[PDB]
């Protein structure tokens, strides 16, 4: 494989470019937060008398 | 069901056009077989992806056929041309016909899927429409490459009747011998035509530019919509 | 709608960019992929001509059908160019000689493909009956696109290839070398 791309520098560049632009697009659409969901979820029952 | 019907007709029209060039029932069967295998495989993939049979997936099946049939003919015909040139028997003729183009097949399907994959990522409510279609086509292209690596080569090695060295079938009988003797039509007349448009070349480039312009013209002036209204054999009337 | 916006331009831009990158890998070249991509208008002109002079609209069925024509015409263009290049590499053959030699051998398989498909999709353009609207819409664009693509590209692809190789030199070629 290394011998393959040593002779095919361009093919190597396209693989790297496609990976990058794939990631670039990913960044435009990714949610941002401090944390993902890390809290266990809770359910509260409320009642009044 | 109406789309299923045109799908079956498309296959039969392909089978007739295959039979016109390759003039062996044995040989035109090869590409024709590939279609049902790839398409039925695609339905299975559709199930894998949790898709449904709908107008867009069905139109995928139909439009895929040109792509699939191309995969089959590429392999079959490249064998045809290895035999009439080196008088080799079917089993060897396809063995290095495949050894010399199996990379191309994989490669090309890869660049072609670039045409459809980004469209899978169309977003919104109207997004699933474009995505169903892209996955169908790309799935079919994948299977078609699989089929072109597995079944088609096998079918070429066991179904293709031998061709002698130099044979071009220019004297069969009646029409078929006519079309072949006349397939060099302008395989010669055309390539002398191409050789002519190369000497100049200067203003064949200018023609292209008007085409790009007329294209730009026609395109901006053509209105856009989503999905057409259909006659569903029913309608309603409001009274207020 | 106020969610909608415009996906079209960018997605097809991404598409054109990834296609160019793929072609570059295929031929190991930044320039030669242009000879294959310049074929895109040739099929779009048919799709426009077809839909235009049949009162059709630019809708979902127009867009998907065009993708198909572009794919199938890209594929025919690639096969010509693959063989024109492999004859300048595994063989010594000069440009013009290896262009025609590749065109000859690929003329048959091209017309086989295009006609068999153009004709196979005609039951769609000729369709009457239920869902005929979508069958007519998707059908006519592909047929017009394929016809224009398939007659034009047959002459333009050889022109694309030689013109491109003679702007991105090497300054050695055009006489057939020795392996
Ligand atoms: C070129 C060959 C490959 C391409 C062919 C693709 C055409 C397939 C599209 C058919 C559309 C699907 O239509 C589907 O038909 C089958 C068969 O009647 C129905 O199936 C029904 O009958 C069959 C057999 O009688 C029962 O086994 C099944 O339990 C029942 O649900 C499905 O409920 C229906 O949804
Ligand atoms: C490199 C291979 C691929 C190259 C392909 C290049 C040609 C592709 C041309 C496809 C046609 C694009 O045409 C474009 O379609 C989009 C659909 O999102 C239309 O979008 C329009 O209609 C939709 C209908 O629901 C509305 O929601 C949207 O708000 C509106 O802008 C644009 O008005 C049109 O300009």
């Amino acid at each position: 494989m290394p011998n393959f791309f040593i002779d095919r520098p361009i093919f190597a560049w396209v693989i790297a470019i496609i990976i990058m632009l794939a990631g670039g697009l990913a960044i435009l659409k990714l949610p941002v937060a401090q944390y993902p969901t890390i809290a266990p979820p809770a359910v509260t029952i409320s009642a009044s008398y | 069901h109406e789309v299923v019907k045109t799908l079956v007709e498309a296959i039969i029209l392909v089978f007739l056009v295959m039979y016109l060039f390759l003039q062996n029932f044995r040989a035109t069967l090869i590409p024709t077989i590939a279609v049902p295998v790839v398409l039925l495989g695609t339905f299975a993939v559709l199930a894998a992806f949790g898709f449904s049979i709908n107008t867009l997936t069905m139109f995928g099946m139909v439009l895929a056929i040109g792509l699939l049939v191309n995969d089959a003919i590429v392999v079959v015909e490249n064998v045809e041309r290895v035999m009439a040139e080196e008088g080799l028997p079917p089993k060897e003729a396809t063995r290095k016909s495949m050894g010399q183009i199996q990379g191309a097949l994989v490669g090309i399907a890869m660049v072609l899927s670039a045409v459809f994959v980004p469209m899978a990522f169309f977003g919104g409510s109207t997004g699933a429409i474009y995505r169903q279609f892209s996955i169908t086509i790309v799935s079919a292209m994948a299977l078609s490459v699989l089929v072109a690596l597995i079944l088609t080569p096998a079918l070429c090695a066991t179904m293709l009747k031998p061709i002698a060295k130099g044979d071009h079938g220019e004297g069969k009988k009646g029409f078929f011998g006519w079309f072949n003797r006349m397939f060099e039509k302008s395989t010669h007349h055309y390539t002398d035509s191409v050789g002519g448009i190369l000497r100049s070349t200067g203003r064949y480039l200018v023609l292209y530019l008007i085409i790009v312009v007329g294209m730009a013209y026609l395109f901006v002036r053509l209105p856009s919509s989503f999905l057409p209204d259909e006659d569903q054999g029913v309608f309603m009337t409001m009274v207020q | 709608e106020r969610l909608s916006g415009n996906q079209a331009p960018s997605l097809y831009a991404i598409s054109l960019i990834v296609v160019f990158l793929c072609l570059a890998a295929l031929y190991e070249s930044w320039s030669i992929p242009f000879s294959v991509m310049l074929v895109v208008p040739l099929g779009v002109i048919g799709a426009l001509l077809a839909a235009t002079f049949r009162g059709l609209t630019n809708d979902v069925y127009f867009q998907v059908g065009l993708l198909t024509t572009i794919g199938l015409s890209a594929k025919n263009a690639i096969l010509i160019v693959e063989f024109a290049k492999d004859l300048m590499d595994k063989e010594g053959k000069g440009l013009i000689e290896a262009t025609l030699d590749a065109v000859r051998m690929r003329l048959r398989p091209i017309l086989m493909t295009s006609l068999a498909f153009i004709l196979g999709v005609m039951p769609l353009v000729i369709s009457t009956g239920a869902g005929s609207g979508a069958q007519n819409a998707v059908g006519t664009g592909v047929m017009g696109g394929m016809v224009t693509a398939t007659v034009l590209a047959i002459f333009f692809v050889p022109v694309f290839f030689v013109v491109v190789r003679r702007r991105f030199s090497r300054k050695n070629e055009d006489i057939e070398h020795s392996h």
